[PDB]
């Protein structure tokens, strides 16, 4: 009941308790478009003393894999650094990052381990990975148990369910990049406009063939 | 021993002799030095026998595990990089071998790897004891505008020159052409004897 | 009562609790036919955002052993990867995968270990393995304690008992492949048609001599 | 009270709880005859989908030592494999399996260890070993504490006590093989004919000098 | 509830309890100015027997990174020494301390570890780091979970909230050094003038290009 | 109270609980005579299926040290094998078994360790050692704490106290071997004749200078 | 020393001399170099004695454990691959031995393994000090259309030539024929002396 | 082999030959010895092939991880210090290589690193077998008041002198100019042939 | 040194000289090289003294532990296999020794073990410096139809020939006959002097 052992009926209570820990985080989402994929994190810069642009929740794992996280921010940073060095290991060994699915699977195995053993709590963090590989655009989710699922569009955070409802209704598969980031912002709006404000969010995109591009402060307000 | 690998237009032809010695004393008149390493790429052997067969077992295993985990074949640059890292993680208890791995992914390739793990591309390559002879004839006759039949004729003429002018090589030549359309196909010995009797190399 | 130690009467409570965890999973089944064996997983693609065909629960262990799993999906992926590298170890050592029973036995020993020791919970996952070896077609089950049993036809998941009842009545030993996959789909139907829908399931087969063939989306709907 | 530590009066509660776990298993027995020894396991093939002959509870440890087990089947398989590799160690070291008593003693030391230490439960399995060595025919028992005892005839499983009562009355020491397997089947009958069925059991024998012979399906029904 | 495992709803109770341990400490703060950054610790020299100037809470990590701490003073000294040797590791490896963010991230990973594992309590200490790198002036916070945030001005200690309220109202971004240390002292005053005394505080500054300068006793009283 | 830690007043509860575990065993005893020492175990062969003579509780440690045990029989066999290999270590190192007291002391240190540490229960077994060395005939006891005491005559088991009372009254120090084994059997009788039967016991002797002699079945019945 | 192994139609014949030296100084006029390694396959020894007997003990153990765990015999490719991996996991504290393992599973095989673990198939093979002589006579007289009797006569003529023309070999020849029907049967010394006196090789 | 690196006003030009041997026996008439190691710095290779390709893979990985973690490129002093610590952590199982890493951060640099890891700056440097020839011509003709075109002409004249007067070098020269404005740009082979035919070095 | 072991009808006779050197310089005119290793088997020593005495201590210990655990003696094949595995687990820090272990279980045996652990049976064997002499006389005079008295006379004649024609051997001969009936009995020196004076070998 108080460490990763099984329930009276088939539940891992600590891994549940980690999922409600990642429900308490900041919302973020991502979606594929016609020839790439985008990630938009809400960034709700609370005080004016925070160095707005220098805090980044969309972090790069490689020039061809990015990640946005939600949950406990410390476990987030540690796990994202593990993903970075694992991508570097595959660059050293095989010469290129052939599959981004292998990269999410190794990180998810790392999370499964601390789901599995005693003497350690699970990673209370959830992530979504985005990028192109040889196969094409991929968008993955990652769960405190280490569960991965592949999406065309997904969410994470406090606005998990509201955003996923909007995506469940209004997502169109093949979509130009401009209308894609517009649909993503409308998703982020409908959920986060319960504090009656959104802000400028942070958003990155790739189209297949090019490297990574994170927007600047000025460009996102045009779509806002 | 001798190996040969040729990249041409949309294909790669790799052939070896089959004579293993293992002593001075040629001992096995029919060995096996041409290995299919994956459904679109193969590997040839020109070194110490035991170490190289261990290498072939390991690379078959790793590429099959790769194709299973990723549902796609491995690229040729990746398999040569993997093979180079394997040979260079241990070089002070070293493998005395000269590997040559060819194959096609979206363009044909044949890569050469020395005993220290220096992977390098070339449009045709050869390894082994009777290797400078086939480099001579491939320097004199090879053109990149060949078909598959002219290519395999060139390869058989090459290995025939190496069998004529070298002690360590010999035995029945075996050839495998790997192309994207029909995949990896190793020629039967009847067609090989047919090309030998046609090209005027039989004695 | 709360770790793998014995009961007041002869029960391992955690390994039980793992068996009810694998009762909460998705159903799947498999059966031998005249010269091979098939595995059909139900795949119930819930949302439209899931990349339907790219999530695979029938996963290959070797070109001559396949596996379909049920239970906790993270423990599933980790254990299936252990089975993959163990099959590769036997390919390196002996030259070929001579017995698929050895492959299920090593994986089941791995599950028995975390059934045995403290400081770790049992693997809450159940699997069935299928394929031909030198002996012929084999179909195995694997249990959270590490129990293996050999079948001609078996099931796993939420529809364990209903499917096993249908198989217990209507199974015929030597059966052509077409009527075999039809009987398997009728089995999967009778259980899973309590939500009054089935979907297109996923199904793979081998006939002895050939390699592996997983169906595509179009072929399974003909038998549906 | 809940790990292998002592009682308020001289009991190991977990090793008891393991003994009631092996009381919940399938019955089996064995007996010496005039120049060899036999092992008969009841095999109660429950469903028709179980591959009747391929599940084997009489398993070979060497060409001159066999074993039949009862209790948790996973711990059974792991312990039997330990016995196999230990017999192989003695073949490598000394050249031959000179004493089968050494082989049961090493396995029983392995069981005593997890009776002894914390952080691990005892092996909930009981076995009987049979075979000839240089000394002659031997038949051993093995207990969840690691207790060994040597018999002329013994039992294990759910029908422990009923079978041992019949053996206690009706055993004759020097006995031809045919009447021996008949007496063994009568023993297995009297206990297991409470579900008013027996089935074909599985039974193996050795006479001193020859190797191992496990019966086929047809031969055991003549004595049934 | 009593070690770093998750809550009934998403809380790490020990890491909370560490945050209330660092709320019980001595207050300190820091802020960027036009071309550098300052750190002012309150130093409340309680008895006259304490060697006033020789106790230092603003401690140097490198000639181009300084740190002031709050919370348990022993955990403070140990963690500050870890930061010192980590900065020295980066000097040995790369030749210079290129990013001060890397330095706060390694220390925060060290704190995340004892947030993560059992058999160890979290570091009950909070720190702020200040200094210039190649990027420019940086000011970081560090939290018992290992959370880092970048500020233009921040606080820590018993007067966390009161000081942060004053900074939230009255901070101006680009500010000459004299008016900067005056604003910082007014911040430290408004909070700590509840015991109706402040004292001479301790305060250090850097302007980009120069090394470190800690004030002496005489200079701080001019701004007091 | 439930592991080897101290009492509210000076007791090791687990080592007590081990002493009541060895009170539940089979009785045995030993005594010096004029030029040697004897060990008599009661052997109460319960069923007729037990291979009467092949179960041995008087076991040899060396050709010049023997041992008879009482308590948990599995811990007995493991500890006796430790004593065997320790005697062999002293034969390898020094050339001969000069002191049998060193041999009982090393075994008793082995028992003290699992009396001392947590994560392991004490050895619930008691032994008596007998034999001649360079000093002469020695007879030792060994206790679940590792306590050793030297006797001229001692007992162990269920008939500890009754036998020790008879020995306390009727022991004569210098005694010929025949009258010695007669006195020992009278001791074993008076205690064990509460089930109104004794049986043939097992008994071994040494006279100083000769090797070991265990009686056969026929010789002990003459003294019975 | 000398060994010989011949694959013919549905059988494989392996024979050795029996003379062990262990010094220059021939010391044991009746050794044992032909070992049954499993109920349908055997192994011959041509190296350092102690290392090779350790190898025979290990392979008997591993193949018996295999047959027990799987209820079927091991294939010949698997036992040579196992033996090659064993010899090649340690080659810098190496085994100085030349192994030759023959047997039948669904088709007869005889595989040669050097000290570095290079497993290679051949239809007849030989190892040891007096090996080129039996390669000479097996190059001149062997046909694959032989029976078992003509095969064992060829083998005895071979080892007789090696005993006549080499110092290290000698002693009484022992032969074992392994076939699928009758299994592994080692010929008694009376039939061996009968074939020696019949073929006109006795002196 | 031969490499050359020149620092001039706001640029750094690095060029190599392309001929890899790997034997005496020149084997690959088109290798790759000029590697882009990061978006503003490159690395040239003049040693054992396998070890140096492992070094290039590791430095690409470490500098890409660096740029990702810090959102800025690594300085040239830092990459040479890193490379020196890497080569000097293991020098008794050593790398037999001579590395030369050039690039621009706020001022152009080209640093030379020997096999023992002695990083040292110079305004022009060269490594390899045919290195003293290009040191001769760069001692005689180089001025720091050059443009980029005069610099790349000097570099091609240098490597042409080394190809004329040395056996180990040869093959088609490849050149890359790295500057702060346009970044790292490797010249196509058409412009290289144009400069060769213009400067009167073609034969 | 010299040892000798003879298997005859139901007995085995093992004898040694007693002269230990340990230098050139014969130093100990009465050593001990014949050791009883178990109640029905013995061991003789012909190598480096310290290593061999460690071997004797270990084998006494292991066989006594064996007899205690199993209530039966160890077979001779088992003790030679054990001794071979012991000597062959360490051969690169090796024991320079030549062991000879004889004994009777159900049939008499005498096994020879070299420094590499090659156990091999023979009906008579000898080790040591003066070993070819006793092999000569045992080749000329030994018959397997001997009694015990003719056997021990043959053994004393053998070791007397070795003492006459070799520097390293010498000293008083000690002999032990091990048979199944009377067990292991070492002859007293009075009977040995009696046989020496009877056979006409005293000088």
């Amino acid at each position: 009941r108080a460490i990763t052992v099984f329930s009276p009926d088939g539940r891992l209570f600590q891994v549940e308790y980690a999922r409600e820990a990642v429900k308490k985080g900041s919302t973020a989402l991502g979606m594929k478009f016609a020839n790439g994929v985008l990630l938009i994190s809400d960034k709700k810069v609370r005080s004016r003393l925070i160095e707005q642009n220098s805090i980044e929740a969309i972090q790069l794992i490689d020039d061809y894999v990015a990640a946005v996280t939600s949950g406990l921010v410390a476990d987030a940073r540690v796990l994202v650094d593990f993903a970075r060095i694992s991508a570097q290991q595959e660059k050293v060994t095989y010469g290129s990052l052939v599959n981004i699915e292998n990269l999410v699977k190794r990180v998810a195995d790392q999370m499964q381990q601390y789901t599995q053993y005693g003497g350690v709590r699970p990673y209370g963090v959830s992530l979504i990975f985005a990028g192109i590989d040889q196969i094409g655009p991929r968008l993955f989710d990652c769960d405190p148990a280490g569960t991965i699922n592949e999406y065309k569009a997904t969410a994470i955070g406090s606005g998990k369910d509201a955003v996923v409802s909007f995506l469940e209704r209004e997502y169109k598969e093949n979509l130009p990049e401009k209308e894609a980031v517009t649909l993503g912002i409308k998703a982020l709006k409908s959920s986060l406009e319960e504090g009656e404000e959104l802000k400028a969010p942070e958003i990155a995109s790739i189209t297949v063939g090019n490297k990574y591009r994170i927007y600047d402060q000025e460009e996102v307000k045009k779509f806002l | 021993t001798t190996t040969v690998g040729i990249t041409l237009k949309d294909a790669v032809i790799m052939a070896t002799e089959r004579r293993v010695t293992m002593e001075n004393f040629i001992m096995h008149k029919n060995g096996k030095k041409l290995f299919q390493i994956d459904t679109y790429t193969g590997m040839t052997i020109a070194g110490l026998v035991g170490d190289a067969q261990v290498l072939v077992r390991y690379m078959k295993a790793e590429l099959e595990l790769y194709r299973l985990q990723r549902r796609v074949n491995m690229p040729i640059e990746a398999v040569a990089t993997l093979l180079s890292n394997m040979l260079n993680q241990v070089k002070y208890m070293p493998y005395m071998v000269q590997l040559l791995v060819g194959g096609i992914d979206t363009a044909p390739h044949v890569f050469s790897i020395d005993a220290a793990g220096g992977s390098v591309e070339d449009i045709y390559a050869s390894t082994g004891s009777g290797s400078p002879f086939v480099y001579g004839v491939l320097e004199s006759q090879y053109s990149e505008k060949m078909t598959v039949d002219e290519g395999v004729d060139l390869v058989i003429r090459a290995i025939s020159a190496a069998k004529q002018r070298d002690s360590a090589s010999g035995g029945m030549i075996d050839v495998a052409v790997i192309t994207r359309k029909d995949g990896y196909v190793q020629l039967p010995t009847d067609q090989i004897e047919s090309r030998i009797r046609k090209l005027g190399l039989i004695l």
